[PDB]
């Protein structure tokens, strides 16, 4: 019928131009991300920009506190950000509830899978714009990355990048574990992983940063914490003493 | 930038530490190692603009390094760093550059000095693309001669 | 009656074997026609590496004797990369011989 | 100037030599355009732009002093 | 209407861009000798309008000073059949004797339009007319040294032919001016006038967007009326804060929306 | 076609509607936000449309618990839904958890209200634009919350026709005071910009609303400025323009 | 074959984008990539400039490798 | 308000439901798999793909459990396939391991299965999982079973066959590949080699997810000293095994 | 079951017995019930066993998502979940709970919760029912504002009385320190402080 793609019902294709459409607006903050799997840490950074000078800087943020051991990085837009952030609260807290221990990464990542995949099954649902990484430090799977999409997919990574000009990232990270021949960061400290990662994305997007221009998100064991300005501009001076 | 402050107080500073030099410039006959430490202080911006005004003031300084006989090999490390510091507006240092192989000329060392400074200097701007090259061109032309003898 | 059964990659051999016996046969009219046969069989990508490296051999020897040159320095370096790189059980001697006939070509041009 | 079948790819060839000697390729400086429309929103996006009537007067509906002049 | 290397300012990446195409292989093949590419050409310029993109195209002729033909879209048009076709494929004749030739399509929508001929008969016209670029772009013909540079309002009227690469082989956009790029066009654009002394653009033009390049001009237009009106002869900052208010007001009487690949 | 709902997706990354809901919001009048060490200094301009009116009768700033602000701009009953909204989900906080709500909590309750009018076809997203703020113990804050369920931080937010001026006249005044300026010297300053943003719209006559939430004159509650002060800060901006 | 490259190029790394390709653009991309190979001065295409161009008129799919949920 | 209650399903004028034959124009877009029916087991076999070579692929699976004599494999919907599986576990213990305690027959777990596409075909709001599952497993009574649940919802047993792109070949392979006697070993090598047809990409034992519902496996039970309960039926066969197997053929 | 908690200078220590009756048989003599429901706000359980935790739970449940979307709560807010989870099953729950917790600002501080459900903030609270012994041994020996060491000798021995004169208190006696530096377990056997 005329509707196939205001509402979700296959095409003659067999498909669903919608949820292809919800993928069309993830790259509109055009915010890139690079997360790294150290040897027991996880590492992750993305962009800050701001337009004007008239916003304050600290409020703006993509790296979402979600548990005390799951970070939440989010491409596309920031309506659809705070809605996926409250969403998987939600769910965190109800897990220690019902089971007794903190939530899995794992666990969470299918949970807000099940719940993409209802969004485009409902035909008054909008699905969200947004993909979700989840960056975890496991005890039972060590270090992990989770990336889930707005088509209620997900898969693991060894590394992964998102953005409109991420290609470039995966050029970086594929020669990189090229030449390591093992699918991990062989590093025992936070601090040099998070080195690294900034000049694979110096490499990559061909364009030097600032301490106002990163973002930089850090699981450790039994915890999650996010880096200030300062501390950031320490590790950019230790790049170049490289 | 999300803050004016940084811009007040940085091009400020730049006025104020030429009021400044003078007394530098006396602590270096005292010792030049602690007054090249405060100008290198100096040197740390967070604003564009006053780049191009602080390096102006180590340029007359190290002019008494350089001729030293001992102390230049101390400069030449010196540049090193100031590339890797930040990047520190890439006009600034590109000027800097210049200026000291100039002065090299016109300070009149050994053959052998001479030739061993350009060699480290040519090295710093290998792992660069940028206006370097002009420089770097002209005085490697100017080491060519040195070993055609 | 394994045209009827025509489901195997390992059809690619038998068409290879019938243009070296002309070959030997020092006919090229029908070496060619079952060359033709062997690209048909050939067509499916679901055959292994070592077979195409055969089939770009014996077109490489065979434009060869025709005189061409061209054609077969470009054959005989696509056989080289093959030979060369993958294992070595014959391919030893088969990369030695891919080798001479590439010298041997350029010495006619 | 997104027609779909029909001949409305006729009609605005006489919008596009218009816009092409109102660029100045000079000996236009001189030439000026006057124009009356009953409506503004029906006009092309080469119309909006400042070049070809850079001044933008509306109309409006009369006042209380207005319509007594206009009476008289 | 002629204007120097710069025919815009803080859009010099895109001036830039352009020469890449054209003046790069007039000056020297033999730099794509090296690299062993087919000689750049072809270019689409599309972009919102009065953005400076023809008053670069009339930059380009003047700065180079090459052979410069030209066509306003409908120009070329003509009642006879056969005569149409006629001067186009002659003119591209003229392209080969003249120098480095640059063929300027001016704000081509006229025979931009698709297959249609289910309307009315002026659509055939178009496709005779259409058919014939086709086989001087690519063919038995081809160019190296005659360079088409293409200017329209909006790029998805074309018909899809039109959009073919190696007849198009750069696809140029310049955008609307941006935060600072009005500022870069304004000091410009104060020099030509009588001025107070005014070095105090830079906050009121970037929170008056909505300009393009040619309304920049029109700024120094409108506050030179408000100068008028004051009984001034020079453009003050009084003048020219009440500018921007009124010529921004003058723009939302009807909206442009455009979207681009 | 896909202007028609608020849960179609269009190949632009476009939803037509939220993007048409800020034309509604480009009608109402000039707000402003001031950002300042004490506090937060909101200011409205009030249109007098005719002379039947009674001046000083009708506030389009209204208080949300007792420490929180919001003035809003769009339209005026469609905010005031909002604001009611904003009040009930207060006083929920205030009563779970014994404290008045702090401002980023308000933060994202009213975001995740918005957020929702997109997600189902049977609603229409709201088309205001809100400022809200105040004073917690965690310090004043400032957010300016969009109709498409955005906000962020802000050291001056405006909104309405003449945000043009504003936006640039702020801009100043953060180059004035880059350490920032007093909530009691900021009355004279929001005085003169609501004048100065009323030239692009001087068809009319207008009155001069302006409240404060300041630690240091209000005692961290949100009050109204009247009297001798309000009536000098007319004449400041008075003026200052001719 | 025609144009020279730089061993750090690669032709292998173009399968893995998109899978429907006229044959007018691969002659399109190589050419616009021998322009920005001039932009840095350079007669051998690298693999920068070889990604940087075929970003520019990708004409991008949602039925090709690297962009499906399909699977 | 909602007033999503009407079905967004209908006849379509030349009679058939539309919507069924878009998912099923689906399925045809995903990957392959394929299940043989051997005399003494049953074997599944499918492709493992993902979007980058640097996702993970071990942490993702395509055959899952269900029950420990009953395992699924899928060919469509990713997405579909997930919450299908969970609803599938949810099902099989409400109304059989609660009813009579223990795990349900493979026919009787098929028909709970298809009675939840039926519903996601009727009742407003909703449109059919593009998907079709085989559902194999092994039941004490009429001993090893293939069965295969359509996006229609309906089901059908079969000896052998095959789902996604590459259906049509695979199907021609299996008619003479498939005998009256096969032993379990034997289906293995054929398995891989019919699905070695279909795969273009790397052949390795970390590609190709292999599944047995074959013999019980005590070391698998997790615990000792029972006799009456023996262990599950279904195994996964890690990478290891199965490239022993790649250089069996 | 015996509960208390003392602020002092640099934060509060919180102390509790570990024996636990049903009837006259002891359950498990080595029960714990300082219970942890946030990171640095801990609770002392006392009155009927399954309410207290079936409470505590869902306390833990409240803070934690409070935590995850508006920074960590203060021991104000703590106390005030337990008094509005009281209050509404006053009738079919008994619990007692001593909320005490370390706010970087002001310091330890010390909320008691009746079963009823009230909040009141007191420089020391008891509770239990070997606590109605010890209120005199308590009221007259305390100052505000000792030190560390004062502190932890004055709860031993408060709670050796308390251990003394109620049977259903017993077992060691175990010991949270809430404080900047952090938190601190003390135990302490019966040989310890019978001496004393
Ligand atoms: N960036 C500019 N700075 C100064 N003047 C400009 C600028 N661009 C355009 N103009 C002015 O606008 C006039 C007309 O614009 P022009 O014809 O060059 O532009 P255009 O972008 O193609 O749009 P159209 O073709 O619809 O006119 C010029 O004659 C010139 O006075
Ligand atoms: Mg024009």
């Amino acid at each position: 019928a005329g509707y196939d793609r205001h509402i979700t019902i296959f095409s003659p294709e067999g498909r669903l131009y919608q949820v292809e459409y919800a993928f069309k607006a993830t790259n509109q903050t055009n915010i890139n991300s690079l997360a790294v799997r150290g040897k027991d840490c996880t590492v992750v950074i993305s962009q800050k920009k701001v337009p004007d000078k008239l916003l304050d800087p600290t409020t703006v943020s993509y790296i979402f506190c979600i548990s005390r051991t799951i970070g939440m990085v989010v491409n596309g837009p920031i309506p659809d950000a705070r809605n996926a952030a409250l969403r998987a609260k939600a769910e965190a807290a109800e897990f220690r509830y019902k089971y007794g221990y903190d939530m899995p990464c794992d666990v969470l990542a299918k949970r807000m899978a099940n719940l993409s995949q209802i969004y485009t099954q409902r035909a008054y649902m909008r699905p969200l714009g947004v993909i979700l990484t989840f960056v975890s430090v496991d005890e039972e799977l060590g270090p992990s990355i989770y990336k889930t999409d707005p088509a209620g997919y997900y898969v693991g990574y060894k590394a992964t990048a998102t953005g409109p000009k991420q290609q470039e990232i995966t050029t970086n990270l594929e020669n990189h574990f090229k030449k390591s021949k093992i699918d991990h960061i062989n590093e025992e400290s936070w601090e040099k992983v998070v080195e690294f990662a900034i000049t694979h994305m110096i490499d990559a997007l061909g364009t030097e940063f600032s301490k106002n221009d990163l973002e930089v998100g850090v699981a450790t064991k039994d915890k999650f914490f996010t880096l200030s300005a300062e501390n950031i501009e320490e590790r950019l001076v230790a790049i170049a003493e490289q | 930038m999300s803050r004016d402050a940084p811009i007040k107080a940085d091009k400020d500073y730049s006025q104020i530490l030429k009021e400044e030099f003078p007394k530098i410039d006396s602590l270096a006959q005292n010792d030049c190692n602690s007054a090249l430490d405060q100008l290198l202080v100096l040197e740390k911006k967070t604003r564009q603009a006053s780049d191009l005004a602080s390096s102006k003031e180590v340029l007359a300084k190290i002019v008494d390094l350089l001729a030293s006989r001992n102390k230049w090999d101390d400069l030449n490390e010196q540049l090193t760093l100031l590339s890797k510091k930040h990047g520190q507006l890439k006009l600034s240092i590109q000027y800097m550059i210049q200026k000291v192989m100039e002065y090299l000329k016109s300070s009149k060392s050994l053959d052998l000095n001479t030739r061993i400074s350009v060699i480290e200097t040519i090295r710093v701007v290998t792992e660069n693309k940028i206006f370097v090259e002009v420089e770097r061109a002209r005085v490697t032309k100017d080491l060519v001669e040195i070993k055609k003898e | 009656e394994f045209k009827k059964l025509d489901d195997k990659p390992s059809l690619v051999d038998v068409h290879l074997l019938e243009s070296k016996v002309y070959h030997k046969l020092r006919n090229l009219a029908k070496s060619k026609a079952s060359l033709t046969a062997a690209r048909t069989a050939a067509n499916s990508i679901y055959c292994p590496t070592q077979t195409v490296a055969e089939l770009d051999l014996m077109s490489g020897i065979l434009h060869c004797e025709d005189k061409d040159y061209k054609t077969a320095f470009s054959y005989f370096f696509e056989s080289f990369e093959s030979y060369h790189n993958l294992t070595t059980h014959n391919s030893y001697e088969k990369a030695c011989q891919v080798l001479k006939y590439m010298l041997l070509s350029k010495i006619m041009l | 100037f997104d027609s779909e079948k029909s001949g409305d790819r006729e009609v605005q060839r006489t919008m596009l030599e218009l816009l092409n000697q109102l660029d100045g390729f000079s000996s236009d400086d001189r030439v000026k355009v006057l124009a009356a429309t009953n409506r503004v929103d029906v006009l092309d996006p080469a119309l909006l732009r400042s070049g070809r009537l850079d001044r933008k007067i509306e109309f409006p509906l009369p006042s209380e002093d207005s319509r007594a002049q206009i009476l008289q | 209407g002629e204007i120097t290397f710069d025919g815009i300012g803080g859009l010099t990446e895109q001036i830039r861009e352009l020469r890449e195409v054209i003046e790069l292989p007039l000056k020297n093949p033999e730099i794509f000798q090296r690299v062993g590419i087919k000689p750049p050409k072809g270019v689409l310029l599309y972009g919102p309008p009065g953005t400076g993109k023809t008053l670069l195209a009339k930059a380009v002729a003047a700065t180079i000073g090459a052979n410069f033909i030209f066509s306003p879209a409908s120009g070329i048009v003509d009642k006879y059949i056969g005569e149409s076709a006629r001067i186009i494929r002659e003119m591209f004749a003229y392209a080969k004797e003249h120098e480095p030739c640059i063929i300027f399509m001016d704000e081509v929508d006229a025979i931009g339009g698709r297959r249609f001929s289910e309307g009315t008969s002026a659509d055939r016209e178009i496709q005779r007319t259409l058919m014939e670029l086709l086989t001087q772009m690519d063919g038995f013909d081809n160019l190296g040294q005659t360079k088409i540079i293409m200017a329209t309002n909006r790029p998805d009227t074309l018909d899809p032919a039109l959009l073919r690469p190696g007849r198009l082989d750069r696809k140029v956009e310049i955008p609307l001016p941006n935060e600072a790029g009005r500022l870069e066009i304004f000091k410009i654009h104060t020099a030509k006038v009588k001025k107070t002394g005014e070095f105090d653009f830079e906050a009121a033009v970037k929170m008056s967007d909505g300009f393009n390049g040619a309304d920049i001009r029109n700024c120094a237009t409108e506050a030179g009326f408000f100068a008028i009106r004051d009984d001034r002869d020079h453009i003050n900052p009084d003048d020219l804060m009440k500018a921007v208010r009124k010529v921004a007001e003058v723009k939302k009487l009807e909206g442009t929306i455009e979207y681009q690949k | 076609g896909y202007d028609l709902s608020n849960s179609v997706f269009s190949p632009d990354g476009r939803n037509f509607q939220v993007e048409y809901a800020v034309k509604a919001v480009e009608n109402g009048t000039t707000s402003i936000g001031i950002k300042c060490n004490d506090g937060v200094v909101f200011a409205v301009e009030k249109l007098i449309t005719s002379k039947l009116l009674v001046p000083q009768k009708n506030v389009k700033i209204q208080v949300v618990d007792r420490h929180i602000g919001c003035v809003y701009s769009g339209l005026i009953p469609d905010g005031r839904h909002l604001v009611n909204r904003g009040r009930e989900e207060a006083a929920s906080f205030k009563k779970l958890y014994k404290t008045p709500i702090p401002i980023p909590a308000f933060a994202d309750r009213l975001g995740q209200y918005v957020q929702a009018h997109t997600l189902y076809n049977s609603v229409r997203p709201f088309g205001v634009s809100t400022i809200f703020g105040g004073v917690d113990k965690n310090g004043a804050h400032l957010y300016m919350l969009e109709p498409s369920g955005s906000y962020w931080g802000y050291k001056g937010a405006a909104t309405g026709k003449g945000r043009q001026s504003a936006k640039a006249e702020l801009e100043k005044l953060v180059d004035h005071h880059p350490e920032g300026l007093s909530a009691r010297e900021a009355v004279k300053q929001a005085a003169k910009i609501i004048y100065l943003a009323h030239e692009d719209n001087k068809e009319k006559d207008f009155e001069l609303e302006i409240s404060w939430c300041s630690l240091s004159e209000t005692n961290g509650l949100h009050k109204f400025v009247k009297g001798d002060l309000l009536q000098e800060a007319i004449d400041f901006a008075q003026k200052e323009i001719n | 074959s025609k144009m020279s490259l730089a061993p750090e190029a690669d032709l292998d790394s173009l399968i893995i984008r998109n899978d429907s390709l006229s044959g007018a653009v691969i002659a399109a991309i190589m050419q616009e990539a021998g322009l920005r190979a001039v932009r840095k001065n350079r007669y051998v295409i690298l693999q920068s400039d070889l990604e940087e161009a075929y970003a520019t008129q990708v004409k991008t799919d949602n039925t090709v490798d690297k962009f499906d949920f399909y699977k | 308000t909602d007033r999503y209650s009407f079905s967004l399903t209908t006849f379509s004028p030349s009679g058939k439901l539309g919507q069924i034959d878009y998912a099923l124009t689906a399925v045809k877009q995903g990957v392959t798999s394929l299940g043989i029916k051997a005399t003494n087991g049953v074997v599944i076999a499918t492709e493992k793909k993902s979007s980058s070579p640097l996702a993970m692929s071990e942490t993702l699976s395509k055959v899952s459990l269900l029950t420990p004599d009953i395992g699924a494999v899928y060919s469509g919907m990713g997405p579909d396939y997930r919450v299908l599986v969970d609803k599938s576990r949810k099902v099989a213990h409400t109304s059989y391991k609660r009813i009579y305690g223990e795990y349900p027959p493979t026919k009787l777990l098929v028909s709970e299965v298809a009675k939840i596409m039926q519903e996601a075909t009727q009742s407003g709001g909703v449109r059919p999982f593009g998907v079709s599952l085989l559902i194999a497993g092994h039941d004490e009574f009429n001993g090893f079973s293939l069965y295969q649940v359509d996006p229609s919802g309906s089901y059908f047993p079969w000896k052998a066959t095959a789902i996604g792109k590459g259906s049509v070949a695979a199907k021609t392979f299996l008619e003479k590949r498939w005998n009256d006697e096969l032993e379990l070993e034997d289906a293995i090598h054929i398995a891989l080699l019919t699905l070695k047809e279909s795969v273009e990409g790397e052949f390795n034992g970390d590609t190709i997810e292999l599944a047995i519902i074959g013999d019980e496996n005590p070391d698998l039970l997790g615990y000792t000293g029972i006799p009456t309960d023996k262990g599950p039926r279904f195994r996964k066969l890690t990478s290891q095994e199965i490239n022993d197997r790649l250089e069996a053929l | 079951t015996s509960i208390m908690a003392v602020t002092f200078k640099d934060g509060v220590i919180l102390g509790a017995d570990s024996r636990t009756t049903t009837g006259a048989y002891i359950a498990n003599r080595v029960t714990d019930k300082l219970t942890r429901v946030h990171d640095k706000i801990w609770c002392c359980r006392s009155g009927s066993a399954a309410d207290t935790q079936a409470i505590a739970d869902i306390v833990q449940y409240h803070l934690e998502l409070y935590t995850s979307q508006y920074g960590t709560p203060s021991t104000e807010t703590a106390a005030s979940v337990f008094k509005e989870l009281c209050y509404e099953n006053k009738d079919n729950l008994t619990a007692g709970i001593i909320v005490a917790g370390y706010d970087d600002k002001n310091k330890g501080e010390v909320y008691t919760i009746p079963l009823g459900g009230s909040v009141h903030k007191l420089p020391y609270a008891i509770a239990g029912s070997g606590s109605t012994f010890i209120y005199g041994y308590c009221d007259k020996n305390f100052r505000e504002n000792m030190s560390k060491e004062e502190t932890v000798d004055f709860i031993k021995h408060s709670l050796s009385q308390a251990i003394k004169w109620d049977g259903s208190s017993g077992g060691v006696i175990r010991m949270v320190v809430l404080t900047a530096a952090g938190v601190e377990r003390l135990i302490f056997y019966p040989d310890e402080y019978e001496q004393l």
